[PDB]
């Protein structure tokens, strides 16, 4: 009821491209 | 804040700032996915291009039109187009400028509500707004009444505007603009014996249709002329260098706007639905209506459609009025030009849809807040 | 851990480590028996001889080729390479070290699971992997792109890759090399009254074919100048110390490539091989396709290929392509160099096939795996 | 005057006269010529063999098939077609009969032009006429509505037809059928060890193909029950006396049919195509053309195909509808069997396109007057 409550209230890109 | 319209056509999307004269970003809304298979590892093997990248690679990829017939039918894929027009081309962060989006009158309406809560919840706003494209295009022609003829790649309406208040009795919409014309063109072309299939050979015959077709002014003469000597035909280089020459299917492909028999279709051409979009209005402003033919859209960008729509209602139209096509030779881009009127006007800044509007009052505000 | 790249050819292993320029080891795979009655005692005589002392002794030696048109077929001749290459060549352990092998395309299904069972129950490895010889090729061009002609001794293939995308449906592959050019050789070097029967002499037709042979330009121009003067004529001497003289046959033998009629074939020539396998392709890649053509293999070491080749292509393909031929000098061993492009690779270390993947699934998933 | 039937299809020449059940001489379309030497002198050696006989002395020839995918490529060879099916199996007179051809919907019109041509010059005949095949299979069945895919050896298109009054618009064109099934078979037999590369092995593997593929109900339940367990695999005696064995590949084969990926190509499969056209017709047929699926042509032959075909349409339908395929076991000849009808029909006789219309109008009222 708490939680009910509390929840419903109303670059390496381009690095490896390169290598 | 400056604002951005992004009109998201079905063939191109035309995006850009307010106040501006040209649009800053012009590109098709395709998205494409590769459909072989890879071998060689890394190389920024992206699984999906947007834009002008997937008309760069377009012989390895399988590209999709995310809108059809001015409906959304792939959402995700739209996602894609949206954050590709913001991050990619535009560069602009949606969190901080207001945008205006272009619809189709006659919409189905969970397209408005899908698109304001993609608007509103993933690339959320300040405000948006939704408006019709035929009002844009009547601003941008700089008059307050007209009828307007606009006809994108999926939807060409016919809306009539007098002093501001425009007829919603009289707006008529048909499903036929330039994609239908590309897919007959498609099947014409094999006539001759050039096939096209893939969806990369869509793009083809697209350029093909808009470098070199032609709206004539007679249908018959045209035909005799065509069938009789071969001064009509014009050659074209394919991108494997293959040369092809057309004929008659210069001027066929455009003539499917005037006579939708051809593809099937039971409804008249554009020029009786602007005719009787005349007609359904009231008796006194049909004169005003007679003089003020505003074109807009890519596909009356042909050279020929102005006198041939002017031949055509002049034969439809009493004698004693005069007719006049309005047509601009900005017009492809002009409703774009149109939200650059719209966005920068002082009094549109109190009709925008807010956030905390939005917030209160759920996606139901998009119905009574717009048209 | 440095990896291993071993193309196991079908004339000549080129094994080495990743990381080098160049191939460590490159010898061809013949196993020699012996074919007399040996009558001394002792001497160090050996039931088998294998790779360059089988090139030493082959006067009184049966030399055997495990590998045909790519398809092994005697299994412990090829388990005897291996062990050469890897013990004797290469002198290094098998268990610490993992092993790319290459493969011609569409071989036999039972090749690679006979290469995956002996590779890790005979040599048993901590990895190994099949990989395709025109992905390397390309590595070594230095492009992402082209068409890959690969020549080696038993199989000519056409690969088309776009971006790193292979097209699998436009794979050529035809069973005609400088093995069939040299027993076309030994066919025509009996006009002249040279004759060359056994497995030893094979060795030494290769040589003249390696040596004095080249590619005519125009074949029909180059046979009445060979004909009308005796300009082209030249002499090679034997190992024994005869000399002989040969004219036309410098440019009959590596005419059968572009011509496959002289040897009895059906199939076409390597450039109409290349063409088709340009035109089996979409429409939208192949100007790239024209100007990549790139060659590797052995076989295209003759000096007069590339302009013979370009003729050809360019009288096949429209006028308004650029040709491009991309022949460099060290293609002879560029597959392997493409090999240690691809051990030597960071991406490539997840793509590895285990021993517990191969203990789970049998000797099977090398073609879920791999291509 | 009793017409003559000549279905002119990609594989098999079908002609014979009307008014009978039986196809009277179905011979496959080749044109050999010899690839060899030839030492013996005299012995009526000819320099081409058509039909059969080039069935008969097929280790000799190169075959070439003269239609490709509808289109006729070589003219000469076709003319060799016409006159071998003309004076040798029929041994009729060509000036004294009319004879009916049929055609695939969307050839090029080029195609039709020299049709009439030499149908009118070199075989002069009184009166043609080039009809679609898809009626003559819709005449055949026995009905008047249906949808009919009629699929060859290289065209299958879907025609869908309510009342008499086909919808040109919902047409559909895919080229994948046959021939590339065989060719597809060509490249997986090469799997398993069996290589088959000449123009005289494509008829062994076309043989293969006829005798013992099928299809399967479930392809992924079939793959799994072929990989467990060594039950569907059959045997196949090879014309030398090799028997090969094949598992997979006997369902492998026409699931390119329902997954044209395989293949390489971009488009789906049959039952999306006859989806599609179904859907692209207007509403209230539908009804009528679930109930009415007429399968014709020999690739619709297989074992399995239409349980398929069932599952995959009423997978796609709403689920109240009755889908019923048509499915006559005579459905390998049945266009044939449609122009016995249509030659044979009272009201057909004022339909003829004369030898008077032909020399007052050219080779162009072939468009004017067909479909
Ligand atoms: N110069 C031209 N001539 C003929 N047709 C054109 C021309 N420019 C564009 N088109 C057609 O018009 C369409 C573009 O119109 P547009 O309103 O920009 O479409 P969208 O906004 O839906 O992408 C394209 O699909 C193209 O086929
Ligand atoms: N310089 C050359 N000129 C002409 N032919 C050559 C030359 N070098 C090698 N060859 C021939 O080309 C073939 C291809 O060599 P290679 O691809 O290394 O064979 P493999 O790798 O299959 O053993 C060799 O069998 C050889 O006969
Ligand atoms: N029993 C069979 N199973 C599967 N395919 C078959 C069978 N018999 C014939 N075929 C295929 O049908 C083709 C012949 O079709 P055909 O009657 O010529 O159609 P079309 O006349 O439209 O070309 C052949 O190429 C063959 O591959
Ligand atoms: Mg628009
Ligand atoms: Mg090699
Ligand atoms: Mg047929």
């Amino acid at each position: 009821f708490a939680k009910l409550t509390l929840a419903f209230s109303a670059d390496s890109k381009t690095a490896q491209n390169l290598s | 804040t400056t604002a951005l319209v992004c009109d998201n056509g079905s063939g191109l999307v035309k995006a850009g700032f307010a106040g501006d004269d040209a649009p800053r970003a012009v590109f098709p809304s395709i998205v494409g996915r590769p459909r072989h298979q890879g071998v060689m590892v890394g190389m920024g093997q992206k699984d999906s291009y947007v834009g002008d990248e997937a008309q760069s690679k377009r012989g390895i990829l399988t590209l999709k039109y995310p809108i059809e017939h001015g409906i959304i039918t792939n959402w995700d894929d739209m996602e894609k187009i949206w954050h590709h027009t913001f991050y990619n081309e535009l560069r602009v962060a949606p969190e901080e400028h207001p945008t205006l989006l272009t619809e189709a009158p006659l919409n189905p309406k969970a397209n408005r509500e899908k698109m304001t809560q993609i608007m509103f919840e993933t690339f959320n706003v300040p405000a948006m707004y939704v408006a019709i494209q035929a009002v844009l295009s009547l601003y941008a022609s700089g008059r307050t009444t007209g009828i307007v003829l606009d006809s994108g790649d999926g939807v060409t309406h016919n809306v009539p505007i007098y002093e501001g208040y425009a007829l919603p009795h009289a707006i008529m919409r048909l499903d036929l603009a330039g994609r239908d014309l590309t897919d007959y063109l498609m099947k014409i072309l094999t006539e001759r014996g050039y096939s096209f299939v893939t969806t990369a050979e869509r793009e083809i015959v697209r350029d093909i249709k808009e470098k070199l077709c032609y709206v004539a002014l007679d249908f018959e003469n045209e035909m005799a002329t065509a069938a009789s000597s071969s001064s009509l035909e014009k050659s074209y280089e394919l991108p494997d260098g293959q040369v092809i020459t057309i004929g008659n299917e210069r001027f066929r492909c455009p003539e499917t706007l005037f006579q939708p028999s051809f593809i099937g279709m039971e409804s008249a051409g554009i020029h009786e639905t602007t005719y009787n979009s005349i007609m359904k209005c009231d008796i006194d402003i049909r004169k005003d209506l007679y003089a003020n033919n505003v074109m807009s859209g890519g596909t009356t960008m042909y050279p020929g459609i102005a006198d041939r729509m002017q031949k055509e209602i002049t034969a439809l139209a009493p004698s004693t009025m005069k007719i006049k096509i309005i047509a601009p030779p900005e017009r492809k881009y002009s409703v774009w030009i149109g939200g650059s009127i719209l966005a920068s006007l002082s009094t549109f800044q109190q009709m925008w849809i807010t956030k905390q509007e939005y917030d209160e009052a759920g996606p139901s505000i998009v119905h009574r807040k717009c048209f």
